[PDB]
């Protein structure tokens, strides 16, 4: 019903560009297949790839003109160097002189217009080629929280200001500065259960991987085989975890709670975040009112003095 | 005064009540679809 | 820090710089507040936990 | 005193990394 | 046919939206004409 | 099939027709009500002056 | 009739049959395969109580736990009296004191809790390397785990007793070792900064994002009459490359087991060696290359 | 059929709503035109 | 599949047709409720100025 | 049936005792009643 | 049978066992009793 | 059998001592009775 | 398909040479708009000066 | 088949648009023209 | 055979577009020509 | 591949013959605009000094 | 056969290049040499 | 596969020679301007002085 | 092959580089010869 | 093959001896001019002193 072949060669638009696969080698050795192959370009393809060049553009040029067009210095400051939003006053005003804030506006258009358009690609070749769609539905849960810091947020404030910079010591910049502003960033409740989720999806993911690997030898990596019909690795890998915690899944439960892990850490986060500017404007103080911080009557400075 | 004010029970205790009880019922039901009954291969062949 | 900045001087100073909760300074007024800070840290000998106790940055427990 | 003691605490440390490496190693040789 | 027809007229609407888009956000922010409250 | 006039047969099939007339006209009326609150918003200010 | 099926799915009617879970236990059992008994001769327990295997290992580690849970309780509720586990904190003792521990000044039962807990998590990683044995299965996830064991390790003992203190653990408790790492954050100057650090959740991000898409993948493909090339193909339409099956499962297993280390590394180093990371980064302005083109 | 109807109207409809929304924030924050409260 | 008229057959189903009727008759009702609010929050303060 | 019964049991009893709880907290934090010392 | 008879000694010795040791702890640190020094 | 009988005893008996517990440390903690040194 | 000329019959099929139709005219219209808005906004301020 | 001609002119017309782009953007910046208040 | 003149062509024009861009931008801000207001 | 003598027969096919010509035509031109530019620069304003 | 000569000679033509620019980089930032205004 | 001499047979083909005479001439060019270049540099301002 | 013979050449070649570059840095940088305006 | 002497047989394929010749050629040569540079360097100005 689904020619895979026609769906690998294809022209232009509907089909790949670059027609001769390749071969890496190394990566043969270590990592399994290691052939590079086409890549297919279609219609939701070209728009991301441009308006993401757009950006890049634009924020590429106006990094020259910050050192004076100097490629010596360009190359030495190249990674503190930034794009910042506007200032306070005209908060939300559009009209604004390009070095100050107006570079970052345009850069900023272009960056989501390629976001959503890829969204759109990954939808469509999901279901060009027969398989379902929890990908792409995944990438919306994480763009909840990208939208969630660089439009829901500074909109709802007044200020542009409140967004990164397009740096990349910026953006480290702006996690302690957002910190700092709302106080005690660490009491936030739902920073709380987005670092739960993190660190469960890493655990997750380490355990899940090990066991794979170490019950190869009998041919349970094939994750698709096995949920047909059950072979000794999967017995073997059931009976593994039985008696160590107690519990166990077969391989088709254990997918679920990666891919429901991996969600909740961005949903978590971004309503975590919302809430900071708007409701709550201080965290700390907010703590010792739900009786949650330590009394810590006189502690022992001597530690952190050098 | 002794008692934690709203939005504490709301903010924390949503967390605490609501992910705990979502681990116990989880594990629960993957666990039994597990340990149930279904195809496999003979251990006194395949292995 | 840039080389074109200085220790600001004309603020009253008893509390002036102060940021934390405020709703009406943006992450700019706080970049200039951490320049500031910084330099106070590089001045003295000590660390940053010298006078703050970094649980809380409004709190004055430390008296440094 | 203090530094001979913190070497040998990083010594420990690199220790630690070490079974990661023989790992890959083994991937890589027992994968031709 | 070699060149598909169809890949010329996207890259074409794509670039020439894109062009006007950016020049219309650099003439504004220029703050030379008196539009808009300037 | 064969509702479409025949210069643009190859292209049109009979269903993709009648919502291509759908959209024309939604355009045509948006257009108007465009131009129409257009006017409304200089007679009330100006945005060149 | 219908075929149940692993997935949950019946089919409308292979070597593969329905056989119940019992019988792949009794087969598995095997006993007499423990990594102490190979060193004894033989193996004290070994007997399996209830879905639990019991091990030599397994005994001193449940020694551990009892006995730390105890330590833990102790502290806080009574010479606190908070009655509230977010309230109370568990402190070690001061820096004052030194290395030398004694049973009437404060901070001795955080020494016991600290030390109980080691011996629990050492046991279970013995137990687990003894379980994996068994089955003869591999060695991957006692090295997994022994990751994690190890940050544990570098953040209690070998950075406390370098610097030699003993007050520099981080204080037990619900929502007070997050005071810990907050003060220590700041003591040293953007410790965002830090090199080693920046890898450390830079593989953290990387980690879960890959389970995602490993996730994402799998359940994809769970329930349709497909090639099993599909989602290869798939993958070589976004992004043109598929790691295999073979492939994401050893990646994930090295990310998560590097972002650990690299992380222990960052803190021990912090406390020892360097002061600030703002001049850490004071050389790079000044190589020779540009020092004097500004 | 080298070109898909349907395409079509999906990237217009998608295109002419950004370009509304746009248009109205822009307007709304250049503070030009007394439009709550202003 | 006959109870649509024939302009517009090749779209519809029979069932669709019935939803099509409700989803009309609401956003007519709806409409017109929102007209007679729009002129209530006007004569109360109007919002142009 | 389109649902099972016992689900709707289920989600029943859990969101009335949820509820309940939650006004029974925020009526005492409230302080409003002279009820247990105050 | 219905139930296991031996779960229900396992979680009923232990259920004991800790309310025991918890009534014991909370009595202890109470200080109302005058009982190891105070 | 659509519901069986042990989960509901196992469900009831679980409420019912975690209320008992709840109830019991809130009276204790609100210092109202005068018991155990209050 | 054979509705294009003899000198571009090798490049266009039939239904590809329609919408380069449409393409000219719009690209003439579109010429024709922006050199009037154009002479428009030097007329107002002249941007070189 | 050696040199496939629409590689060439993909090639040259993205050369020539960012070489474009970018002189305007040097000259506007340097300014020494007076160009749009300047 | 075993080197494709391709590979040449492309490396070789890459290298050249870089080297000329770099030389060009280096004697631009040396500012030692007095070219566009210097 | 017949085109190209002897000495290069492997080395090169008879299309990349060509290119190689238009090569070695464009850099021979480029290279005798170079030297120009540069007398012109330093006449201008030497840089060595 | 124990070693491709394209692989040479990539790497020769890499380090010279590289090795030539930084040589020409730290000489002019060394300004010892009155070169482009010093 | 036999124009490169016996002693260098099992190591060069036949293509992989004339590149390698190539590079040769090229490496013994850039040398000698290599050395010119330095003498002048040299008379010029020396720099170890 | 107890050792690869190119193994040997390629970390020979690496190290007496690094070498070669380290040892030249360190003498330039320690100042204590006259060269480049010392 | 067979180039090789019976001594290093074991080891050197044919191959991989002329590289070798090389490399040692290569060598001398570097610690000649190595020692020359040295004694240069030495009596310019000496540097344990
Ligand atoms: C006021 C003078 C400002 C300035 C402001 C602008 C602005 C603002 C714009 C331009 C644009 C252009 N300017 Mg100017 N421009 C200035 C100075 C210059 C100078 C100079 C002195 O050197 C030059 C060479 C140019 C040259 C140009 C062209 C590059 C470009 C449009 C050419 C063309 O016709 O469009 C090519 C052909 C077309 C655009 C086809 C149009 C297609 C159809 C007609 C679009 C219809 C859209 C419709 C509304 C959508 C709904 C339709 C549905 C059917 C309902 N400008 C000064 C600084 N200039 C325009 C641009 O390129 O955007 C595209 C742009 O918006
Ligand atoms: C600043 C001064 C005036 C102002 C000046 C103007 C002017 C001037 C205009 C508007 C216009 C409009 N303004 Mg206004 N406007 C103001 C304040 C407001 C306020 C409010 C909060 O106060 C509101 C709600 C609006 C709202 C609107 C809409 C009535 C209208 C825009 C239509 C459009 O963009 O959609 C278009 C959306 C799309 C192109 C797609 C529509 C989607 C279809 C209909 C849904 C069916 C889709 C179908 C199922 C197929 C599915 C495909 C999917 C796309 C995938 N304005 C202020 C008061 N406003 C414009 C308008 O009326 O013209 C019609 C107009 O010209
Ligand atoms: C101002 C404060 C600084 C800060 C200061 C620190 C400090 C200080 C540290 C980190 C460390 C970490 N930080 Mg940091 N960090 C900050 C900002 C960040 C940000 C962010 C987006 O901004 C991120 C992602 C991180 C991320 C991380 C990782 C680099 C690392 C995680 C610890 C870990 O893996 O090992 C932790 C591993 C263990 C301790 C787990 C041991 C668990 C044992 C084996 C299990 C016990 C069993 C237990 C009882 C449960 C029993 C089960 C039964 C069910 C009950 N930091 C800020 C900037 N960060 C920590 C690190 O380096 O790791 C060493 C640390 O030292
Ligand atoms: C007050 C004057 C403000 C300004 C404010 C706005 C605002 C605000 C808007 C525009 C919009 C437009 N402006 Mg204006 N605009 C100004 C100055 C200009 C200038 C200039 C002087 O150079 C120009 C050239 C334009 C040109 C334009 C067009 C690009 C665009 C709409 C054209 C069209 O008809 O829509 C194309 C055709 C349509 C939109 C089809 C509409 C489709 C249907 C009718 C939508 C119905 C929506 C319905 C409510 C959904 C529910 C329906 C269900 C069935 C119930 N404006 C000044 C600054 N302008 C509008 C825009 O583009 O958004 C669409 C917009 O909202
Ligand atoms: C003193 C007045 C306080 C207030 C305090 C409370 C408190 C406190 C409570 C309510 C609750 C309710 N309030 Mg009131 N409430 C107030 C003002 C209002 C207002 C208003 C003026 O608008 C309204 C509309 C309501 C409306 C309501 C209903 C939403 C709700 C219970 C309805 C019902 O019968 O239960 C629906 C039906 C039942 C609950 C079935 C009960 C099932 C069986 C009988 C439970 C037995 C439990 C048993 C003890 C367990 C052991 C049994 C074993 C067999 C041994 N309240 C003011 C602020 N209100 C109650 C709530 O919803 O909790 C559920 C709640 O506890
Ligand atoms: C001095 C009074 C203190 C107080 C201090 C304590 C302390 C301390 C304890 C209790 C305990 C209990 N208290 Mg009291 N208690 C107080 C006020 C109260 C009040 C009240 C006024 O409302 C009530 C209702 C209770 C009620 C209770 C019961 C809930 C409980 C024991 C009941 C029972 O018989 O055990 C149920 C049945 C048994 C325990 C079976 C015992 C099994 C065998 C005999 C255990 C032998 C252990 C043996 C040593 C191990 C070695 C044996 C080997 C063979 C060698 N206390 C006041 C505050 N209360 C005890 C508790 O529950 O611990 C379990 C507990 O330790
Ligand atoms: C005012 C003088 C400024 C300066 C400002 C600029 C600016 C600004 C530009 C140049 C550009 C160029 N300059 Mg100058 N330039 C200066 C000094 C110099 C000096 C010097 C003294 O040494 C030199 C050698 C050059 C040399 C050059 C060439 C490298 C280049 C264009 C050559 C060519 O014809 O285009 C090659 C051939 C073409 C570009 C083909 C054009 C293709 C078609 C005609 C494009 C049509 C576009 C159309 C509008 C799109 C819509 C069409 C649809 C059909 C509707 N300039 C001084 C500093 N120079 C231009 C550049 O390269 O951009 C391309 C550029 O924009
Ligand atoms: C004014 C003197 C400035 C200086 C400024 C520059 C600038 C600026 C440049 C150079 C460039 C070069 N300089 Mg100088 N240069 C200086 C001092 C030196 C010194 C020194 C004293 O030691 C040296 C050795 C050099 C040496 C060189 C060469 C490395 C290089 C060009 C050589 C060649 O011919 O190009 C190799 C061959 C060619 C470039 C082939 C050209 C290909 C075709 C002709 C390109 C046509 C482009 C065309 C416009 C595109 C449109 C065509 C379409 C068909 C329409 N310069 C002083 C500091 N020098 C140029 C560079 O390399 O850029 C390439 C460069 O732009
Ligand atoms: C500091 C500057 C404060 C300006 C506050 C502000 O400007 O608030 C914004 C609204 O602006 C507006 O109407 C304009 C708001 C004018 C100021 C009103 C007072 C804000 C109080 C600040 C505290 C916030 O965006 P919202 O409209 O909430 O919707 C956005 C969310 O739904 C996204 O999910
Ligand atoms: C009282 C103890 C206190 C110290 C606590 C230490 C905690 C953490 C730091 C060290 C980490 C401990 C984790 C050790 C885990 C040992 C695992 C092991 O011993 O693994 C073996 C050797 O690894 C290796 O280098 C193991 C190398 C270990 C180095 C020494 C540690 C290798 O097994 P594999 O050949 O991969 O099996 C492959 C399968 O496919 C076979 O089919
Ligand atoms: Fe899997």
């Amino acid at each position: 019903p689904i020619d895979l072949h026609d769906e690998e060669y294809r022209d232009g638009l509907e089909g790949t560009i670059a027609k001769p696969p390749g071969h890496v080698g190394w990566m043969q050795r270590l990592l399994g297949e290691g052939q590079v192959g086409p890549i297919y370009v279609g219609l939701w393809g070209v728009i991301s790839f441009i308006t993401f060049f757009a950006s890049a553009f634009i924020i590429l040029v106006d990094y020259g003109r910050q050192v004076g067009w100097n490629p010596i210095i360009y190359l030495r400051e190249f990674w503190n160097l930034a794009v910042y939003p506007p200032p306070t006053e005209y908060g939300l005003s559009w009209n604004v002189p390009w070095d100050k804030g107006g570079a970052w506006l345009a850069a900023t258009f272009f960056l989501h217009i390629s976001v959503l358009t890829w969204w759109a690609r990954l939808y469509t070749r999901a279901k060009a080629t027969g398989v379902g769609t929890q990908l792409a539905w995944g990438f919306a849960s994480a763009l909840s929280l990208y939208f969630v810091i660089y439009l829901f947020h500074p909109l709802a404030l007044g200020n542009w200001s409140a967004a990164p910079g397009h740096g990349f010591r910026a953006i480290l910049d702006w996690t302690n500065y957002v910190s700092i502003h709302w106080g005690n960033f660490y009491y936030n409740p739902f920073h709380m259960l987005s670092i739960f989720f993190l660190l469960g999806s890493t655990l997750l993911l380490a355990m899940h991987g090990a066991t794979i690997v170490a019950t190869s030898k009998w041919k349970s990596e094939m994750e698709f085989t096995e949920m047909m019909a059950e072979g000794p690795g999967t017995q073997r890998a059931q009976l593994f975890w039985r008696w160590v915690m107690g519990w166990n899944a077969n391989s088709y439960n254990i997918h679920i709670w990666a891919w429901w892990f991996a969600a909740f850490t961005a949903i978590t986060g971004a309503i975590g975040l919302f809430l900071s500017g708007t409701l709550v404007p201080d965290w700390y103080a907010w703590g010792e009112t739900a009786k949650i911080v330590a009394p810590w009557p006189n502690p022992d400075w001597a530690q952190y003095v050098f | 005064s002794p008692w934690p004010v709203w939005s504490g029970y709301a903010l924390c205790f949503v967390p605490l009540a609501a992910v705990i009880l979502g681990f116990i019922i989880a594990a629960r039901f993957t666990d039994k679809q597990a340990t149930s009954a279904y195809l496999r291969l003979d251990p006194a062949k395949a292995n | 820090l840039p080389n074109d900045w200085r220790l600001p001087l004309e603020l009253d100073y008893p509390g002036g710089l102060v940021v934390t909760g405020r709703k009406d300074v943006s992450n700019h007024e706080v970049e200039q507040n951490q320049f500031a800070m910084y330099h106070m840290n590089v001045s003295m000998g000590q660390g940053c936990t010298f006078c703050h106790n970094a649980r809380y940055f409004p709190s004055y427990e430390i008296a440094q | 005193m203090n530094w001979i003691v913190a070497t040998f605490m990083l010594m420990f440390v690199l220790v630690a990394f070490l079974p990661l490496v023989v790992s890959l190693a083994y991937t890589w040789v027992t994968n031709p | 046919r070699p060149f598909e027809f169809r890949t010329s007229v996207v890259v074409s609407t794509l670039l020439g939206l894109v062009m006007a888009l950016l020049i219309h956000f650099v003439v504004l922010s220029s703050g030379a004409f008196n539009w808009l409250r300037a | 099939n064969d509702l479409v006039p025949d210069q643009w047969k190859p292209l049109f099939n009979n269903a993709q027709w009648l919502v291509h007339d759908i959209v024309v006209k939604t355009i045509y009326g948006g257009l108007i009500i465009a131009v129409i609150a257009h006017v409304l918003c200089w007679a009330w200010t100006p945005w060149i002056r | 009739r219908a075929l149940p099926l692993p997935s949950g799915e019946t089919l409308p009617a292979a070597s593969a049959e329905v056989i119940p879970f019992s019988i792949i236990e009794e087969f598995y059992k095997r006993p007499g395969k423990t990594l102490a008994a190979r060193f004894f001769g033989v193996d004290p327990f070994d007997f399996w109580i209830g879905r639990f295997y019991v091990g030599l290992f397994g005994a001193i580690s449940i020694i551990g736990i009892i006995l730390g849970v105890a330590f833990y309780l102790y502290e806080g509720v009574v010479n606190e009296g908070t009655l509230n586990i977010l309230a109370m904190r568990i402190e070690p003792p001061p820096v004052s004191q030194g290395l030398n521990v004694d049973p009437a000044q404060p901070g001795f039962f955080w020494f016991l809790t600290m030390v109980a807990a080691t011996i629990a998590f050492v046991g279970w990683l013995l137990r687990q390397i003894d379980i994996s044995l068994k089955l003869d299965m591999g060695m991957e996830v006692p090295i997994a785990f022994g990751a994690v064991v190890s940050s544990w390790i570098t953040l209690q003992w070998l950075r406390p007793i370098a610097m030699g203190a003993w007050g520099h653990g981080f204080p037990l408790g619900i929502t007070h070792h997050l005071d810990w790492v907050s003060n220590i954050g700041y003591q040293y100057y953007n410790f965002f900064y830090n090199p080693f650090h920046a890898i450390g959740i830079t593989l953290l991000f990387a980690s879960t994002l890959f389970l995602h898409m490993h996730g994402s993948a799998v359940l994809s493909e769970a329930k349709r009459n497909i090639s099993d090339q599909n989602i290869h193909v798939f993958w070589r339409n976004i992004l043109g490359y598929s790691i295999g099956e073979i492939g994401i499962h050893r990646v994930a297993f090295w990310t998560g087991a590097a972002s650990v280390l690299f992380s222990n590394l960052c803190i021990f180093l912090s406390g020892t060696f360097v002061k600030d990371w703002n001049a850490f980064w004071g050389f790079w302005d000044k190589m020779p290359i540009w020092n004097g083109v500004g």
